[PDB]
């Protein structure tokens, strides 16, 4: 959950 | 086991990866994907998800100098291009005052060569032999166990080998190149770019060969011959697929739509898998299948707001007519016309109109506050803001959470369309025209029966009718899923 943080921007 | 990248497999990434798999992207319509972008901490490294329900997790880190145009470079070239065209949209007024409107078009015409040059670039150099990840072709198994064999028959001839397995995501992108039958196609370099991913994934996995003792050139011959079985099979006997684009927050600002790999091909974005899950649940079922998978919006009770500021003349002029006859006369549409919406008028339509048509300036934020799109309820209308600049991206060209787009999303927009930076009035009124043509808002023929498109095909399509298919109609960009116009519907 590094490199799939670009799928949980936001809120 | 399959290898599927020359680096070790973390087990708490592969864990996290399924659990996403599972509750998010098992949801999502099986003919469509999702593909997220984003660069490594360095700035190295293009880094390419690929999700799709039924699918092995695709999971790419493309070094972007592996063969300068490196991508503090390609996003500089980017931005100064932006900014020309920003200028010669400004100035359009003035210089028809100088009678130099001849020059204004020669600039318009060598900024669209420009950035076509650009993506050129981007295409061939980021994304290489790896375009095919964005490849929207039917999975065959049949036909790829076929290519598996040839492939692995080219391998044990040209390794030594004279062990490792391949995932089938990799051969897919082989396969993704495109018709390999096609006149004058050559794969050559792409090629010989996916067999270096091939040797060094092996070369990871315990499998070792020095480049300089392989014949990467008879390698190429022999696995674009086994591509041209497959094609040639695939042709013999012949989707509605649909691309959403997930983006790091630097990267919204490029028009990976018009990429020569997408161009043409049905895509939009999501802000993040939350979003995308959220308006999948809210999805509206047809009055009446792979349109099935959509939004389905009806064609009664749109609002649309043309001309607001009074001072887009040519756009009142092309449209009033064709929205009273088709939209506001037989299909109950509310108008608002040469004056401003008000606040509550615009929130009403977002709340009650299944479509919302915007010709003004802008994203229509100096009408409504963005505080007051999340304190609604549901946005039920489907966005069109067919305006300069209406995605409303920073100076610096960064997407921001405070931004329209993201309010719209997370209010429950099905979708919005909008710009990435300012256009013409006359050339995105083109692009508009096609779009509502294409969608079926309109019927065909308006601008020169009744297509039935997903919005997402209708923006893809619609990108033909601009005169620039660069400096404008590479500026338009849909986020949210595809939308469906649902004639009868109520």
């Amino acid at each position: 959950h590094s490199q799939l943080e670009v799928l949980f921007q936001g809120p | 086991l399959a290898a599927s990248a020359p680096r070790r497999s973390s087990l708490g990434f592969t864990l996290d990866l399924h659990r996403i798999q599972r509750d998010y992207i098992d949801l999502v319509p099986k003919h469509w994907h999702v593909i997220s972008l984003s660069l490594s901490d360095g700035g190295h490294d293009l880094c390419i998800t690929r999700l799709q329900a039924g699918q092995a997790p695709f999971v790419l880190r493309l070094p972007l100098e592996r063969a300068v145009f490196d991508f503090h470079t390609g996003r500089a070239e980017l931005l100064e291009i932006i900014k020309e065209i920003n200028r010669t949209c400004h100035d359009s007024r003035d210089m028809a005052a100088k009678g130099e409107r001849e020059k204004w078009w020669a600039e318009r015409e060598a900024l669209d060569q420009r950035l076509k040059e650009l993506l050129m670039n981007i295409e061939h150099v980021w994304l290489g032999g790896f375009r095919g990840v964005f490849s929207q072709h039917g999975r065959r198994p049949e036909l790829l166990e076929k290519f598996r064999a040839m492939f692995e028959g080219v391998l044990d001839k040209h390794l030594p080998s004279r062990k490792v397995v391949l995932d089938g995501n990799v051969l897919e992108l082989f396969i993704g190149l495109g018709d390999a039958t096609k006149s004058g196609a050559d794969f050559d370099e792409e090629l010989t770019d996916l067999l270096y991913f091939v040797v060094d994934i092996l070369q990871f996995h315990g499998e070792r060969n020095a480049y300089d003792e392989i014949d990467f050139d008879s390698m190429v011959v022999e696995t674009m011959d086994a591509l041209m079985a497959y094609h040639a099979e695939a042709n013999a006997a012949p989707s509605h697929a649909h691309t959403i684009l997930v983006l790091d927050k630097q990267l919204h600002v490029f028009p990976w739509e018009s990429l020569p790999c997408l161009q043409g091909l049905a895509v939009s974005r999501i802000p993040s898998l939350a979003c995308l899950r959220k308006l999948l649940l809210d999805r509206r079922r047809s009055s009446s299948d792979p349109r099935s998978a959509g939004h389905h919006a009806p064609l009664s009770g749109g609002t649309y707001i043309l001309n607001p500021s009074s001072d887009l003349l040519s756009t009142q002029k092309t449209f009033e007519s064709l929205f009273s006859t088709h939209l506001h006369s037989p299909n109950s549409w509310t108008r608002i016309i040469s004056r401003p919406p008000t606040e509550p008028e615009f929130l009403s339509a977002l709340t009650h109109s299944p479509i919302l048509l915007y010709f003004g300036h802008g994203s229509g934020a100096q009408y409504i506050r963005s505080r007051n799109i999340r304190h609604l309820d549901h946005c039920r209308a489907t966005v069109l803001l067919m305006g300069c600049s209406s995605a409303a991206l920073t100076a610096k060209g960064e997407f921001e959470p405070s931004g329209p787009v993201w309010n719209y999303m997370l209010a429950g927009a099905p979708a919005v369309v909008g710009t990435l930076w300012d256009v013409t009035d006359r050339d995105i009124d083109r692009f508009a025209g096609g779009v509502l043509e294409g969608w079926g808002v309109l019927p065909e023929g308006c601008m020169g029966g009744r297509n039935g498109l997903s919005l997402v095909q209708a923006v893809a399509k619609a990108r033909d009718r601009c005169r620039f298919r660069y400096v404008t109609a590479a500026a338009a960009v849909v986020y949210g899923i595809p939308v469906y116009v649902d004639v009868d519907g109520k």
